[PDB]
C-alpha cells in the first residue's frame, strides 16, 4: 500500500470518491496553529511542580 | 495573535527538535554526519547542549520530562519505534496519504 503514487491529482480523486471527515479536516486546516499551541501549552508554558529524579 | 509576538517563544520553538514537538530538523550533529542512529537521544542531547550554553532556558528541560502522555497503541509503538508517546497532532501528509491509500484500495 505504500507503493501508490499519491500525487495531488490522486488525492483530489480520492477525496472526490469519499470525503475526509469533520474532525480530521479541521485538524488538517488548523494544523500549524494547533501544533504551535500544543508546543506552547505542554513544554514552554507549564508549571510542573513535580521535579523528576 | 497571542504567541507570534512572544519572541522567546518563537526562539524556543524554532530551535527545539521536531522529535520533541519543536520545529528544528537540524541538530548540530547533523552538520557532520547523516541522520543515522536514535533520534531521541540526539534530540535530548541537543536540548542538553542548548541549555548548557544558555540559548534555551532551563524551563524546557524540566517541562519535556514532565510532559503528559499521548494516546498510543501497541500498533503505534510497533509501526514507529524511537517514538515518545506525547500528545502530538498528526501531519497532513501522513493523514491524506493514508486516507488516499485506504480509499483507492476499496
Amino acid at each position: 500500500q505504500g507503493l501508490v503514487d499519491t500525487t495531488n491529482t490522486v488525492i483530489k480523486i480520492a477525496l472526490s470518491r469519499k470525503p475526509l471527515g469533520i474532525k480530521r479536516l479541521a485538524r488538517i486546516i488548523n494544523y500549524s496553529s494547533m501544533h504551535a499551541m500544543l508546543f506552547r501549552d505542554d513544554v514552554f508554558l507549564s508549571n510542573r511542580a513535580n521535579h523528576p529524579l | 495573535q497571542s504567541w507570534i509576538n512572544d519572541i522567546p517563544f518563537i526562539h524556543s520553538y524554532v530551535l527545539t527538535p521536531a522529535q520533541l514537538g519543536g520545529l528544528s530538523n537540524l541538530q548540530y550533529s547533523r552538520l557532520y554526519t547523516r541522520n543515522i542512529g536514535d533520534p531521541g537521544t540526539t534530540a535530548f542531547a541537543e536540548v542538553k547542549r542548548l541549555e548548557a550554553v544558555g540559548l534555551l532556558g532551563p524551563n524546557i528541560m524540566t517541562n519535556i520530562l514532565t510532559r503528559p502522555p499521548g494516546n498510543g497503541d501497541w500498533a503505534s509503538l510497533c509501526n514507529d519505534p524511537y517514538s515518545f508517546n506525547f500528545e502530538s497532532v498528526a501531519s497532513p501528509s501522513i493523514v491524506l496519504k493514508k486516507h488516499t491509500q485506504r480509499v483507492l484500495f476499496e
